[PDB]
């Protein structure tokens, strides 16, 4: 009754280490190096955003110096 | 008479509402419930419920910016809903008033279709009614803020949208509430608003 | 009604930039008053004003600045805004995106002028579409069905067939009555346009197309009164000749990158992506041009094909176009990658109007649960064959084997149908029973027991 | 190897499927520890 | 330092665009005076001056921009900036934003004219934070313990009771009782009618508004003014507290309201808005009113702020709670997953902490076991929050006799000490009296955070 729920539990061992070491090293770090992706893409994202506030507020001053 | 629209009606004291206001639905009345007199935020024909019932006397619906064949079934069936009050089989067109506004439209009328709808509610506030707005896609009204505040060439807030924004919606959700009304006789009336967000 | 006054004729270019020609010295000028332009080789160019400011006047040609002068250009004034020559001689004619005939016949002789942006419509007087088109195909007909006078987009994307499907709905128009399709082609190939120009004579079918092809090679400012031109005899031809027109957007997102070209050239305010703050009002007016009304028995549906930018449904183009019109046909890439067409992911798919448009009269009875639960089967379907790459294949469930045995039977019986299969709704509903019988009883919650006695023991 | 498309709201949802993972590590190392626990003690047995 | 000359009335309006008056042919404009305009229906409204050039200032009104005409509206130019009347007597009055009173009474005396900008305390003249402020939460006194000048944030989301604890904190703050000339300055930004009505009516219906100075200001009020809202509340802060010499709490409810109107005014004086739309001094703007905190070198008084925020959609990197988490003292969470298992106040202590606890709970402060009392708490609530994920992939049976106890000890700490109810005030000896009935529940030798020496004395009971 102890060799057979040995052999089986070194069965279930060696499918549950694979499948924490698949999520520790395959999944997690792609997930990880997807959200390090989002986050320097949304700050091209408002630089994009400031060059065209900047440009329009550089046009703005410009139109107010002929109407003087 | 003549009131504008985007000036607060006058009033003698704002009450705190106590009076839940059934919606029907099982979820809503139970566990998140809404009371007649306070302000609701759906991301949202469907609420035929708020109208056959929910214990309010008037109903207006102001439609923001809502869809070409969907606008057209709302006033469809409204006609042809009917609901009992004493047994007697009474239409809903005797006590609802809607503000059709159609994405066609010019976009100066949509932010106005909001402030005629609250202020067409306000006024059966003061009679002592029970009035419950539904607001349809207020994000519609938010779009119409930012085409207008780009076409004065203004700076905008995070995502484009202008940096007053928290400020309108403020000044359209702050105007419901249970009150005691202006004048001689004692009434009291309420306004409730439940306005729809981005899905 | 006409008028007589000869047209102001201005030599006074005082500058070009992109397409656009700001003039100078104009004598009380329109808004949106056509203008022609006469370059100093001879050619003729045609404009439209987009602003005035006092005597100053900028206006948009159509054909380009290629060789506008300053000094030798002059641009007379068309004392009105722009309207088109329409008539019922058009259908069966091919033009291009300024309505100028290139199937090397003859101009349009007018039975009327019609302003390109419409009359609006009352709302009050508007009927509501509950008439079922039958396109014969069960992924559209099955599941997110269209109703007559509805508008609808199809939301694909670059090296997807969505113009084979769009030939393919224009060829089984169904409705179980000779639709008259109005085509507007912007920023097509040439292969594209071969293949659109070639397929409805193949059938037979050009005695009623009226093509308004604006090809990559033409200008990009064409494209701007392209729709507004397609959906002004589209207009006609459903309410004064009363007709039931079919209107065939294809390329949405070639319209709008046009109408950033234009607003990036008058550096306007920019709304997300570069596109204007009133890219939500610009399409809604092309889209809301639609539907049918209660004193006329003609109709006009629209089908606007558009290719959203890298898969993604959250840009600006098929964002606001999800909240003007009444529910999209996606078209997805990872079916079309498994050879299944057509490629249609049903699961973000959605008809806002076959709700009323199908039923007990319109279609039989079990096609509104049916469709209820033939999505939410492929919705978990699709959530445990995500499970079953990480954890396991025969993992946790053994009745998770009958729902991946669904999925290989839905993609290739259901929905993959060949280029020139026109299934019935009634040959529809046969095959979805037989993808929901592999499935038992007590499993189909949303289908109620008095429909699900009839059918399931068949 | 990434995903999908930044968009402000693919951030929510890729910190909450990483926030999946993250307690799918330790809800099944504790498991492969309590199967190791009984193989350790079987094994003496 | 008083002013005798009679003020200028414009009637030279030259533009108006958005919440902006631009006015003309102004002689000699300070920069942030504060006008008076006159409509020519004859309705009265205030504004500050935005930005001068030459002759030309600019306003910009409070309660809004619309009627104002260029023809018959008239400003008027007081001379100075704004001012504040401060007192001992607004202790238990209601006033709004802009500092006028609600609550159906009079003007304030002014004992004195404060600036609402005020001055930056010197460096040199502050001293630590020592003794404690009872706050009568055990979530809070007990593990996450409040020094006299620290400032600590309250970290809550939309649709968690962050209103409603706030409330709780303000009616029952006392010192302690150590067997004494203590304030509240109250001032929310930005909230409802129902949360303006529920503020009102709580703290006059407990007897707390002998030592409450409330400051509303609600979301149909002027955006301007709540920018002026915090500012107002510090001034007499710092009037009460080492002008005054009396320990006083600035509750600051939604930091969150304020830096949308900060934001708000940005886009008026025309800024390109910096990271996630918020301005790019907005770490300077935030730390101008938490920093007037603290005890003085030569005063008995101090002055200790808990900010509350809502942070948006549970994060952390958002600039509203990273910039504040950057300058104040360690943080407290209110949290949705012991809301929805209805437990109030739903504050874990697991990612909640005070950096400045050490110094506020001692022998001579509150009793000489309450270091250890809360290092053992904390450390088996982690334990026990372990243990209840062991329960669900082990098994009930096969867990042994220690994690069985960690699990009763769960079920009795987040029922006993966290979970109080809304009107229970414990002290600080009633909170470490109820943290030894859930330690008393293990043996001894399993509470190893606790020293021998503290263990003798307080577990036999």
């Amino acid at each position: 009754s102890l060799q057979t729920s040995f052999v089986t539990l070194d069965e279930a061992i060696k499918i549950t280490n694979r499948r924490v070491n698949a999520i520790e090293h395959v999944i997690i770090p792609r997930i990880e190096r997807t959200l390090a992706y989002i986050i320097t893409e949304l700050d091209e994202r408002e630089r994009e955003e400031f060059y065209r506030l900047k440009k329009i507020q550089e046009k703005k001053k410009i139109l107010k110096e002929k109407s003087d | 008479q003549v009131w504008p629209v985007r000036q607060v009606r006058p009033v003698t004291e704002k009450l705190p509402a106590n009076h839940p206001l059934l919606t029907g639905q099982r979820v809503l009345d139970a566990l998140f419930p809404c009371v007649q007199g306070g302000t609701t935020a759906i991301p949202g024909v469907i609420s035929q419920s708020l109208s056959k019932y929910s214990n309010s006397d008037v109903i207006i619906y102001v439609g923001c910016g809502e869809r070409g064949n969907e606008m057209s079934e709302v006033l469809r069936d409204f006609p042809e809903l009917t609901m009992e009050v004493d047994g007697k089989v009474e239409s809903i067109m005797k006590r609802t008033a809607l503000v059709a506004n159609t994405s066609n439209m010019p976009v100066a009328a949509r932010e106005a279709s909001i402030y005629t709808g609250i202020t067409l509610s306000e006024y059966f506030r003061d009679m002592g009614y029970h009035v419950s707005m539904m607001a349809d896609s207020t994000s519609r009204w938010a779009e119409a803020l930012r085409e207008i505040s780009g076409r004065l060439a203004e700076m905008p807030a995070d995502s484009g949208y202008p940096a007053y924004l928290g400020a309108r919606l403020a000044s359209f959700y702050e105007r419901a509430g249970r009150v005691k009304c202006l004048g001689n006789p004692e009434r009291e009336g309420s306004v409730s608003i439940v306005g729809a967000v981005s899905p | 009604n006409y008028l007589s006054q000869p047209r102001l004729t201005y030599k006074t270019v005082s500058g070009v930039n992109g397409p656009l020609v700001i003039l100078d010295h104009v004598k009380f000028p329109r808004y949106a008053e056509i203008v022609h332009l006469t370059l100093p080789d001879g050619t003729k160019r045609s404009g439209q004003v987009l602003e005035v400011s006092g005597s100053k006047a900028v206006v948009q040609v159509f054909e380009g600045t290629s060789g506008i002068d300053a000094k030798k250009t002059s641009c007379e004034f068309t004392g009105d805004i722009l309207r088109t020559p329409v008539s019922e001689d058009m259908l069966g004619r091919v033009f291009n995106g300024s309505g100028k005939p290139i199937d090397r016949g003859p101009v349009v002789l007018a039975e009327d002028f019609l302003d390109i942006m419409g009359q609006p419509i009352n709302p009050q007087c508007r009927i509501y579409p509950e008439e079922m088109i039958q396109t014969g195909i069960s992924a559209i007909d099955g599941m997110n069905s269209i109703a007559r006078g509805q508008k609808i987009p199809i939301f694909s994307a670059a090296g997807l067939p969505h113009n084979e499907i769009a030939a393919q709905i224009c060829r089984q128009a169904g409705l179980v009555e000779n639709f008259a399709i109005v085509f507007a082609a912007m920023g097509v190939n040439m292969e594209t346009a071969r293949f659109f120009k070639s397929d409805f004579e193949e059938n037979g079918s050009m005695d009623n197309v009226c093509l308004f092809l604006n090809l990559a090679n033409d200008p990009t400012i064409e494209r701007i009164i392209t729709p507004r031109l397609a959906l002004t005899t589209a207009e006609f031809l459903a309410y004064q000749c009363e007709k039931h027109v079919l209107v065939i957007l294809t390329d949405m997102s070639s319209y709008a990158e046009a109408l950033r070209e234009v607003s990036a050239a008058r550096e306007e305010v920019p709304g997300r992506r570069g596109f204007p703050g009133y890219m939500y009002t610009d399409l809604a007016t092309i889209y809301e041009r639609a539907g049918r009304v209660e004193g006329r028995n003609g109709s006009i549906t629209q089908i606007p094909i558009l290719t959203m930018p890298n898969d993604d449904i959250t840009h600006p183009i098929p964002d606001l176009t999800g909240y003007i019109t009444e529910g999209q046909i996606y078209v997805d890439r990872q079916l079309h990658n498994r050879q299944i067409y057509p490629p249609i992911n049903v699961l973000p798919s959605l008809s806002r109007l076959m709700k009323s448009a199908i039923g007990e009269g319109m279609t039989r009875k079990d096609h509104a649960d049916v469709s209820n639960q033939l999505y939410a089967c492929y919705a978990i379907g699709k959530d445990v064959q995500a499970m079953k790459a990480v954890v396991g294949e025969e993992a946790l469930t053994s009745d998770d084997l009958l729902y991946l045995e669904f999925l290989q039977k839905f993609e290739r019986n259901f929905i993959a149908q060949g280029p020139y299969e026109n299934r019935t709704v009634y040959e529809t509903l046969d095959i979805g029973w037989q993808l929901l019988r592999i499935f038992p009883k007590e499993m189909l919650k949303r289908i109620p027991q008095s429909t699900l006695s009839e059918f399931y023991p068949r | 190897r990434i995903e999908i498309f930044p968009s402000r709201m693919a951030q929510t949802i890729m910190k909450a499927r990483l926030k999946g993972a993250q307690t799918g590590r330790n809800l099944l190392k504790k498991k492969s520890d309590a199967l190791t626990l009984r193989f350790r003690q079987i094994l003496k047995k």
